[PDB]
């Protein structure tokens, strides 16, 4: 709930409702700069192994420019894809897939 | 522990005798010859070969085989054998292939190998694929393996990649890790295998030595690592890495490890696959919006779109003759094996199971090993690349995915 992006089929953009919650984490960054945030970006199954790493990226990288927006370093902030090899849940419809399109903020 | 399971290539295919072999021991040989040499016929999607229940006799070599009781049943090839035990503790194992068609008693191939208890299976294989090519004209891929990733629901190590021989047997483990694995790649020689792990955190790209285990690093850049395929000269990995912002293709000189880029695109670009020349390859681009197929010279020039079927098409291997390739096709929210013939452009689709990806093509060009998902997990699946013979490789210990069929062995 406080650290995830969710995202529709085939969409990247950080949409409003979750704008409340980066900037949580971008005032925590921009406050303790020691500080590292990875940033996991996922797809849903729909699409191959090795392409859908590029969806997970899109995701990652979009929460990664939003956080610089709010002025945090870029050299805090790293991105993995694990495209559609690591799902939230498993299952083949869209309750399963709306849950796997999503970036994950974790500070490893 | 997989093992073949054919679900149609069913009672039908070429009719074919094939004779339990001779045993110059006592009791059971070492290793049922003549059921391997059936099963790997029948396993070509191209044979019937004769039930055991039906033979109309069990010839122990060609003198002994008598056409007509064959040519009755609309067979005209018999095979029989012979595995006798030597004085080191090895084995000789011996068939012959003896036409009862249109030159009854013939022998139209015959080979003897020595080899210990250990490389039976192997040897039955080598007989199978005399006889597989002397009958077709199609070299025989019967001594290939296959590698996978099995992953199980929980423990340290949930992801395993494996190897196994064609058929299932012979499994071991490659390597273990915490974190997903993906994308097996076999080089030309047989000899190593290269994949992308996250153990460490993120990708990276290696390549392990199967005989001992050694792992040469060959990519771990920010962001993605991964897609190898090894050029079929033997001098090449082509590769794709996400560090400039969009997956794009490279190729490492394997002696020097020198690394060059050859897309810079800003679209991704990724799963490269050889053409049999070694300075082509076939890959994935979502350029033109959806994935689709494109085509590029590793020493210059702008890719080129291939594919037109259907909404979008990605995850391709081409032939080893150049002539086909098999992709990932994707229509109507659905997903399936297909094959384009790559001068007409035509196209076939294989499979109807359900979220297919990863093909991966026998080094004969007549089989397909990919991955669909049946009920919560990912299973290994076999068609024919006439699309009439499928079968599974169910499996025990968990999902089984990223196949990849090795080169001749």
């Amino acid at each position: 709930q406080n650290n995830i992006v969710y995202f529709d089929l085939d969409k990247y953009d950080i949409r409003s409702d979750f704008a409340q919650m980066l900037d949580a984490h971008a005032n925590f960054l921009r406050s303790n700069p020691s500080y590292k945030v990875t940033v996991e970006g996922h797809a849903d199954e729909r699409g191959t192994p090795e392409y859908n790493i590029s969806l997970g990226e899109r995701r990652a990288n979009a929460v990664k420019m939003y956080l610089q927006g709010k002025g945090v370093s870029a050299d805090q902030i790293s991105i993995v894809s694990y495209g559609k090899e690591k799902p939230a849940v498993l299952g083949h419809d869209e309750a399963a897939y709306s849950k796997n399109r999503r970036a994950v903020l974790v500070y490893l | 522990e997989v093992r073949i399971v054919i679900d149609s290539g069913v009672d039908s295919g070429r009719p074919i005798g094939v004779v339990p072999f001779q045993w110059a021991g006592p009791g059971a040989a070492p290793e049922d010859i003549g059921g391997i040499v059936a099963a790997d016929l029948r396993n070509s999607g191209k044979f019937n070969p004769l039930d055991r229940a039906r033979l109309p006799q069990q010839p122990g070599s060609a003198q002994e085989v008598q056409p007509a009781a064959w040519s009755a049943l609309g067979i005209d090839a018999v095979v029989v054998g012979q595995v006798t035990p030597n004085p080191d503790g090895s084995y000789n194992v011996a068939y012959q292939l003896v036409d009862t068609g249109g030159a009854p008693g013939t022998v139209l191939a015959q080979n003897s190998y020595k080899v210990n208890k250990q490389w039976l299976r192997y040897a039955g294989h080598t007989a199978s694929d005399e006889v597989f090519e002397k009958l077709t004209g199609i070299k025989g891929a019967f001594r290939t393996r296959i590698a996978y990733v099995v992953q199980t629901n929980g423990g340290q190590f949930p992801y395993e990649l494996r190897v196994s021989d064609y058929d299932g047997y012979n499994q071991f483990v490659v390597h273990r890790s915490p974190q997903p694995l993906m994308s097996p790649a076999w080089s030309p020689d047989g000899s190593k295998l290269a994949y992308v792990t996250f153990e460490s955190g993120r990708s990276a790209l290696v390549i392990q030595t199967l005989a001992n285990g050694a792992v040469r690093q060959v990519a771990s850049f920010p962001r993605h690592n991964g897609a190898p395929a090894f050029s079929p000269d033997g001098s090449k990995l082509a590769f794709a890495l996400s560090k400039t912002g969009s997956l794009n293709l490279y190729v490492m000189d394997l002696a020097s490890g020198q690394i060059r880029q050859v897309t810079d695109g800003r679209s991704n670009n990724t799963e490269p696959t050889w053409f049999p020349d070694s300075q082509n390859l076939a890959f994935t681009s979502d350029q033109a919006g959806r994935p689709q197929v494109y085509k590029v010279n590793i020493n210059g020039g702008a890719p080129q779109r291939i594919t037109w079927e259907g909404s979008q098409n990605q995850d391709a291997d081409v032939s080893s003759d150049g002539k086909f390739m098999v992709m990932v096709s994707s229509n109507g929210g659905q997903q399936h094996i297909a094959k384009q013939d790559l001068a007409t452009g035509g196209v076939q689709v294989l499979s109807s199971t359900f979220l297919d990806e990863t093909p991966s093509l026998a080094p004969n060009g007549t089989m397909v090993l990919y991955s669909s998902s049946q009920g919560m997990g990912s299973v290994l699946n076999l068609v024919s690349t006439d699309g009439r013979f499928k079968a599974r490789l169910p499996a025990t210990d968990g999902q089984v995915k990223f196949p990849a069929w090795s080169p001749y062995l």
